[PDB]
């Protein structure tokens, strides 16, 4: 759009990317010197850009410039106690512990974040206490360091563990006997005169029981519920049959919309001859 | 070198409750690294002694045979705690030890076994990724090394840190100073466990109580009620005398050796008293 | 006095705070650090010297205490000779007394176990009598499913096989057959483990990552668990003594890694048990020694040595 | 009329969803036809790392290893980017197509491959592809250019006023730059109480400093000795009263002017009688028990600390005016950020509202938007075909909820004008007639748009119910396994 | 039949004439485990709503058909139906009878003309509220996540925050445990409130301690002003003419007379008794105008003769009156504080026991069933200070080179968040007190296998007699499962 025009955006964008840049190192710069001039210019930095861009509403760039503030704000808020208080003495102080137990630095910033910190920044050496602020958080510090020089030096005593003496002292059944060599259907056994609550039992349960995949069968020429047996593979594990499994959808498929309450079930018994439950 | 080594070969052989003892002792120290009290050593052992067709013996001399046995052998020795009201390094009248090696340290040797554990650091745990499943190596303490855990480190560490904010406390910090303290150096008090610890700070602090690495100190009153502070442990005092503090900052400072001058009075007077000596 | 049982005293300490194991070239790097504390150091010596003097030195200091009751066990290391070091870099930083870093010969190891079930001394170490009972089970699974009988040809590529076979080919070239369909290991079932049948999941999950990080097992980079140098060394005759696996020509050294070729077929019948668990087993540097050496034929009567090459991972 | 820098072209080879793969598309709308068996799609999942952003931000999968082919060294990805139309950078150059190179690394970095048609590179690190996406308008670290299906359904079956309003503030960047403002007032409020805190020490400095500003002292010490100059010099006076009495007369002169000379004395008037004078004389002498007693030390050690209290104080507070113009600077910046914000949220609010507006006008429906702060929820009301009034979602039907879901879902995306977008695999809780009815939205509003460019992957056939003759609709398809 | 194996609130028989797109219905039950798996082409898709309208469940909610009237095919609008239910007294809790019927009769139809289904109890008209206390009381919750499954329902769970499922499960287990959980939360928010008020008492103390400060100021200029009293002046300025008479060349001084008049009643009341009495030891004492004129505004200089402040003074004096009040307030609002906290301490204490058990035992049915699928998996729980965000993770582990890890869509596919959620429902099987559960779909996208093991699981766990009805519907089937004397099959 003309107004905002986008090369305003962009380059204010630029510009606060650099600042982010040179904040990324400064931060070193205003722990170790001692002063925060340079965050203060930075504030000038910060509110040029931010004026610069004032009226319009592209609004991408403002929580990593929040960043600037924070971090300027908290520098400020340490370095106003680390200006020497005591304008002569370097004391070994409380902040003088906390400080050096945490100032290890071989790996987790020469070898870690692709960062090497300056050698170079007895009174004067209250300026180098000021570089341990940063962790904000846990993990990123050398914990094995101060743990492995306890025990070594200042416990002096024993330390190890001892030997390990004190360990030292229905249808399953039903298509079974029916074989996989053979093709009764499913008639013979819902039949029981007028068992109209209990016939349903095997229609709606082996109904395309043709499913399984070791063979396939044509096209019924009737379509009306079926079932047949076959033996197939019996291991145990699940996670390992997952692709013989799937490999069954090989069926083909077709659908004809027969599905009632069968039309008269005289037509069933007479086919397969029994009138009591073989089932249990 | 033998004949010391035989004397203790001896002794033992004409006191075979002495091994018993001896080896006891050194096992159920070293199985919590804590405290072993009196009551529970004198009627153990008795015990043990009656069953050894042997009477009761002289603890004088038996003490001192302990003392030159497990010192030749092992170079370990149990020593007692000074008594809580009477604020002495007695001998065998105290009635709470804890075993303690006498080996000499050269401040060359250890930095190697220091230094090897804090290079494992940097390649097991990569932007704060942690050994495990995770972690192809199977065996990352990678068939042998120094660690030795990968486990308890991290809670000698959060000791050693505790220890030293309590010591520069002037041997007197408060409840809230050492939460405060916790948070400003990455232990969240949220109660979420440490990763590595399973364990929070309030549970690891009761139990350095319960190991007595520390003493809790308990006051009432009506401006603020209960409130706790706490106090350098008896432990800790025969464990850390001014020499062993201060080779402790010796290594913290990291600077030239030469400016070890007026350091020691120093580093004396940041906590003040910690015993009568 | 400080001086000579001194260094029995600083190597002692140093080998048990790391949990009672260390490596041969590690100890001897460890004692010549330790040397600098003494009157001085002598560069030029044999290098195989200074490995004969520490195990000198260790036998002294097994003299010194075996009448009280412990000992320091030597072990055939696990892994094929040369394959140890190149587990790591060699000295991690590269500060050193001396800076000739070369240690030949590394398929030796050394282990703290005195000879003792009665232990009536120790009731636990570090976890309760429940706890005590889960690591026996785990240690019963680990052991009982060590054999296996049934197995395709997975030729599992990770460690030990193409070490193996490299020396093969190195005593002669074949390294065609060698491929087998039957496999052998005792890192078996780590899902196996989760499923007890009294504890939680999490709490157990917990314990065996202290009993992996206690340095108590080992686990194989693919990522299944096994029993380790740690335990083999120590658990020694009590393994045998309710199912006696045998040794090789060697002392007593159980054959956990080794060949394990040798057909379906048998020998002397003393146990139900075949897998070369009663008869013909030798480590993983004896089967070395044995293709390099006399003795060219298999003593079981007669075997090729063509079809044999199936080892235990 | 539509401005430069439209996804042209992609090829994966060695990728996780196809190890073998071309596409070609369009510059206003393309339809991607495939199904795929995983959680991530095919072509956006390439996409988001195609145009530099990390898998970190995402989070489809936070690893270096699945991403990945086997055993495979690469997942070689190439990209290509039209740049024939006006509004891009430097074309005479960079070529009229942008091309991109990159490689999923098991155990490499970013190799960074951007090229053109020149196939040729003149930048290899991470700044110039930043800057070359920032040019286009691209968003670079907000995953809503990245519509994933699992928060665009999350967002879609929502029925909640409350958790609308959550998504809606989530959507573009509105719930981050709030709790950003928000945190800079809590930094604000703990400079505030530290500051405080600096307060008491600059008031002991200040203790020092009107101390130091013993400074009482020494006046009082300049007095007494003035004092005792011009008693003696008045002492000499009745001197002047002049068979022998010239013994000691003009000797008093020399010894007692060595404190104070008398050429000065004169240029000073006092008056001229002694009892008043040695009162004083008394006074002082026993003023001085008090002054260099209750504090005193050393005369000149006392007006070295003097010099060092009040140097101290005043470089102390010259930093505290420092960190005066520092808290006044955050907070009038804090102040036009609330300016610049109070004009964003009602500017992004009314653009919402016409961009929902205009879809339901689409759809030929009306209604409008409602952000209540009070308790951060969002109530919309539709208006029916024939209710003549509009009324609270809730009461509408499933599909048309689900349709004003997605138009909100659009409205919250359109704010930022930016070039292209990737969705995927938009969740089948679309009903089949819905899906051709009701979602033709997405092919109008996407199709209709020439500023701005979008790609979308269908879980299903939509090329089979859609019409292709509708005034710019094309599709494509991939494999099938 | 029986009157303890057919759980309280359990579907006994259903009659749907007319209903569904399979119009005719009536249905076959037992106790244990009820599967309605149907065939492929002419399937079960459909069927899968016909249970929602007996519990008055809106068809909105599952989204099979676009709506309920939609439910009244073309050519039926009379399809009455009839439904019975069973209730042990265990949980009895009934409504508009008592809990004596052996089996309570319920007929139901929705006419088309009327949103609301029309019911009827033994023959006795009633509205949506009788169906919602039905559900009420028997804890038969159709809209309930933690009893009723689905594909989409799965997906919908396995994306929930911890302590959203937390909340959620504890209310299907009991709710005074809630009522417990929010009456603690608006105590926590209390005890932030007065940790914060005992930061103002703090304030007030250290105010306390300047307010001291500020009154010794305050004595300090009531002492400067006692010796700009000590006033003298006016009386020594009189002694001129004492040595004057050892009378017309030293004549002014008596200036003073002409002035006295006025005098010797301005300072009556202030020192009238002590005027002479300054004579009193003057004559005992040789006082001069000297000493006056050291006791001058110059001695009180030392305190830096501070501009007379004694509205300063006033000022501190009303501000220390307001701060003996607070102080007066501060016992019975520290009481507060401690009864509070006492309250917390007790509410914690008598809470913490039967929820961690709970969750343990819930734990425990999940160890087992994993033990029998083979994976693993754990159920852990959350434990920080604040009662606000106590949570409860779900842990489970598939390949044998990966840690066990939290349930998450990031590090594992869709079908092991489905086994899971499902493993992790069938869990709390044994413990909600819903007298039947229901699951469909879970098979779109996930194997098979595995439900094979939910199903011997809730069928050999049937066996011990006195456990919860279940449905299950599968899209597909496959033969080798695990088959019983329960395994029951209807149409």
């Amino acid at each position: 759009s003309k107004d905002g025009d986008p090369q305003l955006e962009f380059k204010v964008l630029q510009g606060y990317r650099d600042l982010e840049s040179e904040m990324h190192k400064g931060r070193a710069q205003v722990t170790r010197t001692g002063d925060i001039g340079v965050a203060m210019d930075n504030l000038n930095a910060v509110d040029s850009l931010f004026n610069k861009v004032i009226g319009i509403k592209n609004n991408g760039l403002f929580a990593h410039d929040a960043r600037a503030m924070v971090s300027i704000s908290e520098l400020a808020q340490i370095s106003v106690r680390n200006l020497k208080f005591d304008d002569s003495r370097s004391m070994v102080n409380l902040e003088n512990i906390v400080n050096s137990l945490k100032r290890y630095m071989l790996k987790e910033h020469f070898k870690l974040n692709n960062i090497a910190e300056n050698r170079n920044d007895t009174s004067m050496r209250h300026s180098y206490l000021q570089q341990f602020s940063h962790y904000n958080e846990f993990s990123q510090f050398n914990w094995f360091r101060i743990g492995a020089l306890y025990n070594t030096i200042s416990k002096n005593a024993p330390i190890t563990d001892h030997l390990m003496g004190p360990l030292s002292i229905c249808f399953k059944k039903l298509s079974k006997k029916l074989g996989p060599e053979g093709s009764i259907n499913l008639f013979k056994f819902i039949i029981d005169p007028n068992s109209f609550s209990r016939s349903i039992e095997n229609l709606f349960y082996t109904s395309f029981l043709i499913k399984e995949g070791k063979l396939l069968m044509e096209h019924d020429e009737e379509g009306l519920p079926t079932i047949k047996i076959k033996q197939s593979i019996s291991h145990t594990d699940s996670r390992s049959k997952e692709i013989e499994r799937q490999r069954r959808r090989a069926a083909h498929q077709n659908h004809i919309i027969f599905q009632m309450d069968m039309p008269t079930w005289r037509k069933l018994i007479k086919k397969y001859n029994i009138t009591s439950p073989f089932l249990d | 070198d033998l004949t010391e080594d035989l004397a203790v070969a001896k002794i033992v052989k004409e006191n075979p409750v002495a091994r018993k003892m001896v080896r006891y002792i050194l096992s159920r120290g070293e199985s919590q690294n804590s405290i072993i009290t009196r009551n529970k050593l004198q009627s153990v052992i008795h015990e043990a002694a009656r069953e050894e067709n042997i009477a009761k013996p002289s603890f004088s001399k038996m003490f001192m045979d302990i003392n030159a046995i497990l010192y030749n052998v092992y170079g370990f020795e149990l020593q007692g705690l000074p008594s809580k009201n009477n604020m002495e390094p007695l001998g065998h009248r105290a009635q709470k030890f804890i075993l303690l090696n006498n080996v000499p340290h050269s401040k060359n040797f250890d930095d190697f076994k220091i230094l090897q554990s804090a290079h494992t650091y940097e390649e097991l745990i990569v932007t704060g990724e942690y050994i495990g499943d995770d972690i192809a190596s199977g065996t990352s303490n990678t068939l042998e090394s120094k660690l030795s855990t990968d486990r308890d480190l991290v809670y000698k560490g959060v000791l050693s840190v505790i220890l030293c904010i309590v010591f520069f406390s002037k041997n007197n910090i408060l409840h809230q100073e050492l939460i405060k303290f916790l948070e400003t150096f990455g232990i969240p008090s949220d109660g979420s466990k440490i990763a590595i610890l399973n364990i929070t700070i309030e549970d690891l602090i009761k139990s350095l109580e319960k190991r007595e690495y520390i003493v809790r100190l308990e006051e009432k009153s009506d401006t603020d009620g209960e409130v706790i502070s706490y106090r350098i442990g008896r432990r800790t005092q025969a464990e850390l005398g001014l020499e062993s503090l201060e080779k402790l900052v010796q290594e913290i400072m990291g600077l030239e050796k030469e400016q070890t001058k007026s350091l020691h009075d120093d580093i004396i007077k940041s906590i003040g008293d910690s015993y009568s000596i | 006095p400080v001086t000579g049982d001194a260094t029995a005293k600083y190597l002692l300490q140093y080998i048990l705070s790391a949990r009672g194991i260390c490596h041969e070239n590690a100890l001897i790097l460890a004692l010549m650090r330790l040397e600098t504390d003494a009157s001085t150091l002598n560069t030029e010596w044999s290098i195989q010297q200074w490995v004969d003097k520490l195990n000198d030195y260790i036998n002294a200091i097994n003299v010194k205490l075996n009448l009280l009751g412990y000992k320091i066990i030597r072990i055939n290391h696990g892994i094929g000779r040369n394959a140890v070091t190149l587990k790591a870099k060699q000295n991690f930083e590269d500060y050193a007394v001396l800076q000739s870093i070369v240690l030949p010969e590394s398929n030796r190891f050394f282990v703290y176990v005195n000879l003792a079930s009665t232990e009536e001394t120790k009731l636990a170490t570090r976890f309760n009598q429940n706890e005590i009972e889960f690591m026996k089970w785990a240690i019963e699974q680990f052991m009982i499913s060590g054999e296996t009988i049934v197995e395709g040809p997975a030729l599992e590529t990770s460690i030990i096989v193409k070490e193996v076979n490299r020396i093969l080919v190195a005593a002669t070239g074949d390294s065609n057959l060698a491929k087998w369909r039957k496999f052998s290991t005792f890192t078996v079932g780590s899902t196996n483990l989760f499923q007890f049948q009294e504890l939680t999941a999490t709490d157990i999950e917990d314990l065996l990552l202290r009993l992996c990080e206690l340095k108590w097992f080992y686990r194989t980079q693919e990522g299944k668990f096994g029993i380790d140098l740690r335990c083999i060394a120590e658990l020694e005759e009590y393994l045998t003594s309710m199912y006696n696996l045998n040794t090789c020509q060697n002392c007593h050294k159980l054959a956990i890694q080794g060949v394990r070729c040798g057909n379906e077929s048998c020998r002397e019948e003393n146990e139900e048990t075949g897998e070369n668990s009663l008869s013909q087993i030798w480590h993983v540097d004896c089967f070395k020694h044995y293709i390099t050496h006399v003795s060219k034929n298999c003593d079981r009567c007669g075997s090729s040595l063509i079809t044999e090459g199936v080892y235990v991972i | 009329e539509s401005p430069s820098g439209y996804i042209k072209k992609v090829i994966l080879r060695n990728f996780m969803c196809h190890e073998h793969f071309e596409l070609e598309l369009g510059s206003r709308l393309n339809f991607i036809v495939g199904n795929n068996g995983s959680g991530k799609s095919a072509i956006l999942t390439a996409i988001t790392i195609g145009l530099g952003a990390k898998a970190s931000e995402t989070n489809r999968g936070s690893s270096l290893k699945d991403l990945i082919r086997e055993g495979c060294y690469s997942a070689k990805i190439i990209l290509h980017l039209d740049n024939s139309k006006y509004g891009a950078y430097q074309q005479g150059i960079f070529g009229n197509e942008i091309i991109v190179e990159r490689i999923i690394k098991r155990d490499g970095p970013a190799s960074f491959s951007l090229r053109s048609e020149n196939g040729k590179e003149i930048s290899n690190k991470k700044k110039d592809i930043q800057t070359v996406v920032d040019y286009f308008s691209v968003p670079v670290s907000n995953p809503m250019c990245f519509l994933s299906q699992d928060a665009a359904r999350s967002f879609l079956t929502a029925s909640t006023s409350q958790d609308k309003y959550s998504h809606f503030m989530k959507g573009t960047l509105l719930q981050e730059i709030t709790e950003n403002l928000l945190y800079a007032s809590a930094i604000h409020d703990s400079a505030q109480e530290n500051m405080a805190l600096h307060l008491e020490n600059l008031k002991s400095l200040k203790a020092e400093y009107e101390d130091a500003k013993l400074n009482q002292t020494s006046d009082l010490n300049e007095r007494k000795m003035l004092l005792q100059a011009k008693s003696l010099w008045i002492d000499v006076a009745h001197n002047t009263d002049a068979a022998a009495l010239k013994e000691g007369i003009q000797r008093q002169i020399q010894n007692a002017c060595a404190f104070c000379s008398k050429e000065r004395i004169e240029n000073v008037d006092l008056p001229d009688t002694q009892e008043e004078i040695k009162r004083e004389l008394d006074k002082v002498s026993r003023m001085i028990q008090k002054a260099e007693k209750s504090l005193g030390l050393s005369q000149e050690e006392v007006i070295a600390l003097f010099e060092k209290c009040r140097n101290k104080y005043k470089e102390g507070q010259k930093k505290y005016m420092e960190i005066d113009e520092a808290l006044n600077r955050l907070h009038n910046s804090l102040k036009a950020r609330d300016q610049n914000y109070k004009n964003a949220e009602k500017g992004t609010c009314f653009d919402a509202d016409m961009d929902f507006r205009a879809s339901l006008k689409v759809r030929k429906f009306s209604g409008n938007l409602s952000f209540i702060k009070d308790t951060k929820s969002l109530e919309i009301y539709i208006l029916t075909t024939n209710d003549e009034k509009a009324r609270n979602v809730d009461t509408l039907s499933g599909g048309e909820k689900s349709f004003s879901q997605m138009a909100l879902l659009l409205a919250t995306w359109k704010p930022m004008r930016s070039r292209i977008i990737a969705l995927d695999e938009f969740d089948v809780f679309m009903d089949q007639v819905n899906r051709k009815i009701g979602t033709t939205l997405i092919v109008k509003k996407l199709k209709d748009i020439a500023r701005t460019q979008t790609i979308i992957i269908t879980p299903q056939d939509i090329g089979k119910i859609a019409d292709i003759d509708s005034s710019g609709v094309s599709i494509h398809r991939m494999r099938d396994p | 039949p029986d009157l303890s194996s057919f759980q309280p609130g359990s579907i006994i028989k259903i009659r749907l004439q007319d209903f569904v797109t399979y119009t005719l219905t009536e249905f076959n039950l037992s106790p244990s485990l009820n599967m309605i798996i149907g065939p492929n082409g002419s399937g079960k898709s459909t069927f899968v709503c016909a249970v929602c309208l007996g519990l008055a469940g809106k068809p909105e909610y599952i989204g099979r058909s676009k709506k309920v009237e939609d439910f009244i095919k073309n050519g039926q609008d009379v399809s009455k139906i009839e439904i019975t239910l069973k209730n042990s007294p265990n949980v009895t809790d009934i409504e508009y009878i008592d809990a004596r019927d052996e089996t309570i009769k319920i007929t139901r139809i929705i006419t088309r003309s009327k949103r609301r289904s029309d019911y009827l109890i033994n023959d006795y008209q009633v509205s949506e509220s009788v169906v919602k206390t039905l559900v009420a009381q028997l804890n038969i919750q159709l809209d309930n996540l933690c009893q009723f499954l689905s594909q989409e329902r799965v997906e919908e769970f396995a994306r929930l925050k911890s302590v959203k499922l937390l909340v959620e499960t504890i209310r299907s287990i009991d709710a005074s445990l809630l009522d417990v959980l929010d009456e603690l939360r608006e105590l926590q928010g209390n005890e932030q409130s007065l940790q914060k008020d005992l930061d103002f008492k703090k304030a007030k103390i250290v105010h306390l301690r300047q307010e001291s400060d500020k009154l010794r100021k305050s004595v300090e200029s009531l002492r400067d002003f006692q010796n700009k009293k000590g006033q003298l002046l006016p009386y020594v300025k009189v002694k001129d003419h004492k040595e004057k008479l050892n009378v017309k060349e030293m004549r002014d001084t008596p200036e003073f007379q002409s002035w006295m008049r006025e005098i010797r009643s301005y300072d009556q009341d202030t020192k009238e008794k002590l005027n002479k009495v300054a004579e009193k030891y003057e004559e005992e004492g040789n006082f001069n105008l000297s000493f006056v004129q050291d006791v001058l505004d110059k001695l009180e200089s030392e305190i830096a003769m501070v501009n007379h402040d004694e509205s300063a003074v006033t000022i501190l004096d009303q501000v220390t009156a307001e701060l003996r009040e607070l102080e007066h307030t501060v016992p019975q609002q520290s009481k507060d504080l401690e009864t509070i906290k006492a309250k917390l301490k007790e509410d914690h204490a008598v809470l913490e026991p039967k929820l961690d058990d709970i969750v343990s035992k819930i734990s425990a049915r999940f160890a087992r069933l994993f033990n029998n699928v083979g994976s693993a998996g754990a159920v852990r729980l959350e434990k920080p200070k604040d009662y606000a965000e106590w949570k409860i993770e779900i842990m489970v582990k598939f390949r044998d080179n990966a840690p066990l890890k939290k349930l998450d869509s990031h590090t594992q596919s869709g079908g092991e968040r489905a086994v899971s959620t499902v493993l992790y429902m069938i869990a709390l099987q044994e413990f909600t007190s819903a007298p039947f559960r229901v699951v469909d779909e879970i098979n779109q996208g996930m194997d098979s296998r595995n439900e094979r093991i939910v199903h011997k699981a809730m069928v050999e766990n049937a066996c011990a007699e006195n456990t919860s009805q279940y449905f299950l519907i599968t899209p597909k089937l496959l033969t080798g499962l695990h088959y019983h004397e329960k395994m029951r099959i209807h149409c």
